[PDB]
């Protein structure tokens, strides 16, 4: 659960260049021999991602902001990778989301979890069967308030070792619209030595997700291993084998999907990344010729919003009025009408210099925006206990018999000692 | 689940000689990295099991150094160099790792020394057993080498098996022998029924087993 | 030193549930595996499952699979046994490891805890003395015994001029019969000796708190 | 609801928020209890002269008026033809029909057209298929893929 790792060490969050990466299908509709252009969001082309692999003395567990997407790249030869932690706090103070291969099927839930600082999941003491079934659960203690819960079809999971280049690639797609989650997937064989390999790639949806809980962090999992003669302390003695993986984020750009005869997107163009990107945007073509167009109409935008407004100047007396020698009594109460000048609301809502302040119907804040057409003030003096009677739709010896507010009254009421 | 059988159940050997035991196992428990997997355990008498041997190559922190184990494949056999007055006990073998977990039969250790023949005697029920209503017909077989013995009950010259109950002292720490004795439960009826009861100590030193009985009117 | 704690003994009807606890001393519970084991008179030992406090895990012996689950206390540093629906199989006596450091190379066992189940209820034992038979059977020393029988819970310890006397003293231990307990004793001293000198055996029974004194 | 909901002089189990920092956005549910600042004096978390709790109470009782009177309030929202038809309405389907002209509702989409085996493949996530012009060109049926 808590315990920490013995060899992991931390490293720089260094960074990669991907080529194409980040091409995934908006939706489930059809398209063939087309050129489609659509804005989501995307991972931009020849953008920057992490750089993190994981070893016997660096384990690469970090956590990383999911903002409104994030984009998955991993090559690796005994699939270290194990799943990902998905929430706000990945812990019980809220839901997350969490997707787990432990060797059987894919389990996704949305449950209250228990956080843990190195969660993840292993197998330990294969010997003369090679198994390799998850053994220790450590993703999170406990578990309560399940919203949510999905099973993959069951599968036979292979984490035994390979010696040789990384003979597979598996790229997936996070992202959020509306609260509604969106995850895609690709699987392909390669033959890497280090980073990523040079060409294009489609992803496909795995499952349908409308869960709608707010995510701006996630964490990677990773598969440990564990034998009858090398074992440690629990849990910090323990080692995963040799992966790498790399973590991107998604950006509202627009694509250029082109679609072959069966369906599959065999090229993609980024309009931000290149000048000629945005040629072939503007044109909705993949092939450029000779010449000069126009693309699009460049702007400078303001530096900051600046207004001017006339001298409020010219204020009516309300400090007179509010400190006025004399008031009428509450049956005789003065009915005065204020025009032809300005207010400035300012020094009377925002000083706290009175004892009591409330509005009917319009915040005092917003009355300092607005413009009105008749303003009346009705001043009186009245004892403590007959204050709670100033309101709409009271009564008593003052509400009734000497100064009624309508049940729609859309002023104000001040008061003080 | 995996089956073990161990063999023998039991041997001697004397301070200072060398105690072979062996292990079987229907599965083979040795993998790629071409180590073994198993523990010995060891149950003194009036002691829980302890651990010996772990990976049969490898000797547990603060064993003494004469307890080894050596084999391979799904054949062992443990080795002690000189076996001490402390190793009286139940050798066991165990597998670990991930499976469920599997014990042997286990196997009993004694010192060897001179055979001694059984020294039988046998007592009548008392007096208020039977004013209880009871009655129980006792034997007793002391200082005789080696454990394997037995006891027939006759009656009146038949043999009666039922009501029969044994026990088997642990090995004494002074003159390394074994104790024993056979009690007879009947009621006061069947005990008052008869009169002639007798007791034989069937040993292996002795051809004839030794013969000692009593008469009921004569107690 | 590394140590394990489990009651002495238990005593429960059929149908009923026992729980039985294994502290655990001188290392953390958390970081370290925990086993169970059957000991038989018959059958040796036999296994129960193992369980990881830290995970929480369990598998256990097919020939008791559904009948038994393991917890421990991370808080208490003590492991949790309990069994369901026991009968009469189910007497054995039960012992308790781990401390692994998730390696075979370290494991510790305790004094183990005696369980035995049955309907029946605590009884005195009844101590009665075994004297001489006939006058025809004649030797050198004198052999004496005394009788212990229907009696339980186990133990039951019989011992002779209050443990005085070590001389030619002999435990028998006791034996299982239709749900109870039975033992004798002898002692073998010179013809000087019995019957010039008294000879007493002295039968405890701590569950029923009985103490008989008996002379030959 | 009155016969419901309504409770002696009020029903706590139904609170609103009257005020808020900023302006809410669409199919946004705010939990927050900040207590809404409307002076510049902060509010230290707490009640008091331009400090207001933003959650509040209702009127609710059974003796209130028209306008007063609790009302359930029910809203359905929905996206057509954007994914794969999860739900559909009490409507009788009939067998299929190919090579003739007929007017089909397949998935809540309806048109008219021809039906025919198609030859493109699509892929097991896709449903719908567009042409070039994007309109109607091809659909899986939702029963007998
Ligand atoms: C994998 O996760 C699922 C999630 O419910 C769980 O039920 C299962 O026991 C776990 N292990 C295996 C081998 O499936």
């Amino acid at each position: 659960q808590c315990v920490n790792l013995t060899t992991r060490t931390q490293l720089p969050p260094a960074y990669t260049n991907s080529f194409t990466r980040g091409v995934y299908y908006p939706d489930k509709v059809f398209r063939s021999s087309v050129l489609h252009s659509t804005q989501d969001l995307f991972l931009p082309f020849f953008s920057n991602v992490t750089w993190f692999h994981a070893i016997h003395k660096r384990f690469d567990n970090p956590v990383l902001p999911f903002n409104d997407g994030v984009y998955f790249a991993s090559t690796e030869k005994s699939n270290i990778i194990r799943g990902w932690i998905f929430g706000t706090t990945l812990d019980s103070k809220t839901q997350s989301l969490l997707i787990v291969n432990n060797a059987t099927n894919v389990v996704i839930k949305v449950c209250e979890f228990q956080f843990c600082n190195d969660p993840f999941l292993g197998v330990y003491y294969h010997k003369n069967n090679k198994s390799w079934m998850e053994s220790e659960f450590r993703v999170y203690s406990s578990a309560n308030n399940c919203t949510f819960e999905y099973v993959s079809q069951p599968f036979l999971m292979d984490l035994e070792g390979k010696q040789g280049n990384f003979k597979n690639l598996r790229e997936f797609v996070f992202k959020n619209i509306d609260g509604y989650f969106k995850i895609y997937s690709k699987h392909t064989p390669i033959n890497l030595v280090r980073d990523l390999p040079q060409g294009f790639s489609a992803l496909e949806p795995l499952v349908d997700l409308p869960i709608g809980i707010n995510i701006t962090r996630f964490q990677t999992l990773l598969a440990l291993h564990r034998s009858y003669l090398t074992p440690g302390d629990s849990s910090s003695g323990w080692t995963a084998g040799a992966a790498a993986y790399y973590v991107g984020y998604l950006q509202p750009r627009t694509f250029l999907l082109k679609y072959n005869e069966n369906g599959t997107i065999t090229d993609a163009v980024d309009c931000a990344l290149d000048p000629l990107s945005e040629t072939k945007c503007t044109l909705k073509s993949f092939t450029v010729e000779k010449g000069i167009y126009q693309t699009s109409n460049f702007r400078v935008q303001p530096t900051e919003s600046i207004v001017r407004f006339p001298n409020i100047t010219n204020l009516c007396p309300f400090g007179e009025v509010f400190n006025a020698t004399r008031f009428a009594s509450v049956y005789a109460w003065n009915r005065k009408r204020i025009s032809n000048c300005v207010a400035d609301y300012s020094v009377l809502y925002n000083s706290a210099s009175f004892s009591t302040f409330k509005c009917y119907g319009v915040s005092p804040t917003k009355l300092n925006d607005l413009c009105f057409t008749n303003v009346y003030a009705d001043s009186f003096v009245i004892r403590g206990d007959e204050v709670r009677q100033i309101a709409p739709g009271q009564t008593g010896k003052i509400a009734d018999y000497n100064y009624k507010l309508p049940d729609d009254f859309t002023g104000c009421v001040i008061a003080w000692n | 689940d995996v089956l073990m059988t161990q063999t023998p159940l039991s041997l001697p050997v004397s301070l200072g000689d060398q105690a072979s035991i062996s292990c079987r196992s229907s599965q083979s428990i040795v993998h790629s990295n071409g180590n073994t997997y198993l523990e010995w355990y060891l149950q003194k008498p009036g002691q829980s099991p302890k651990l010996l041997i772990y990976k049969v190559s490898n000797r547990f922190s603060g064993v003494p150094d004469r307890f080894s184990g050596s084999g391979s494949g799904t054949d062992f056999t443990l080795k002690i160099s000189r076996v001490e007055a402390e190793d009286l006990g139940v050798y066991y073998c165990f597998q670990g790792s991930h499976v469920p977990r599997t014990f042997g039969g286990g196997t009993k250790l004694e010192i060897k020394r001179a055979d001694a023949a059984p020294t039988v005697s046998i007592f009548p029920p008392s007096s208020e057993q039977l004013t209880s209503g009871g009655a129980s017909v006792v034997c007793f077989l002391n200082n005789f080498y080696p454990k394997d013995i037995n006891v027939k009950w006759k009656i009146d010259g038949s043999e009666r098996q039922n009501g029969v109950l044994n026990s088997w002292t642990d090995q004494d720490s002074k003159d390394s022998t074994y104790s024993m004795s056979s009690t007879l439960t009947l009621t006061k009826d069947e005990y008052e029924r008869h009169n002639s009861y007798t007791c034989e100590a069937t040993h292996k030193t002795s051809t004839s087993p030794i013969v000692k009985s009593f008469n009921r009117n004569e107690c | 030193e590394v140590q394990l704690l489990q009651s002495g003994a238990e005593l429960v009807r059929p149908g009923a549930l026992v729980k039985l606890s294994c502290k655990a001393s001188g290392f953390n519970i958390k970081d370290y595996y925990m086993h169970w084991v059957k000991q038989r008179p018959e059958q040796g030992l036999e296994w129960f499952g193992w369980i990881d406090p830290e995970n929480g895990n369990t598998i256990y012996d097919p020939k008791f699979q559904g009948k038994a689950s393991i917890t421990a206390d991370t808080s208490s540093n003590t492991a949790y046994l309990q069994l369901s629906s026991l009968t009469s199989e189910d007497t054995a006596v039960y012992y308790c490891a781990g401390s692994g450091n998730y390696e075979d190379a370290m494991d510790y066992w305790g004094q183990g805890t005696s369980v035995t189940v049955s309907s029946a209820k605590t009884t005195p034992p009844s101590v009665y003395p075994l004297a001489p038979g006939s006058a025809a059977q004649t030797n050198s020393m004198v052999t004496l015994g005394c009788l212990v029988k229907g009696y339980f819970p186990e133990p039951v310890t019989v011992t002779w001029n209050s443990g005085s006397l070590s001389s030619g003293v002999h435990t028998f231990p006791a034996v299982l019969q239709s749900d109870l307990y039975t033992l004798s004793s002898s002692v073998t001293v010179p013809s000087s000796t019995w019957p010039s000198e008294t000879v007493t055996c002295n039968v405890a029974h701590p569950a029923s708190s009985t103490k008989v004194d008996k002379k030959i | 609801s009155n016969n419901l909901d309504s409770k002696v002089g009020g029903n706590y189990n139904y609170l609103y928020r009257l005020f808020r920092k900023s302006n809410l956005k669409p199919f946004e549910r705010d939990i927050s209890t900040e207590i809404y600042q409307a002076g510049s004096t902060p509010c230290n978390g707490v009640e008091g002269f331009n400090c207001y709790f933003p959650l509040q109470s209702y009127g609710f009782q059974p003796t209130n008026g028209v306008g007063y009177q609790p009302y359930r309030v029910v809203v359905l929202s929905f996206e057509l033809l954007h994914a794969p038809a999860t739900v559909c309405g009490p409507k009788k389907s009939t067998n299929l029909v190919k090579n003739k002209c007929v007017n089909f509702n397949f998935n809540g989409l309806t048109g008219t057209g021809v039906l025919t085996e198609s030859n493109k493949k699509f892929l097991p996530f896709q449903q719908f298929g567009r042409d070039i012009a994007d309109t109607t060109d091809a659909v899986r049926d939702p029963q007998t893929l």
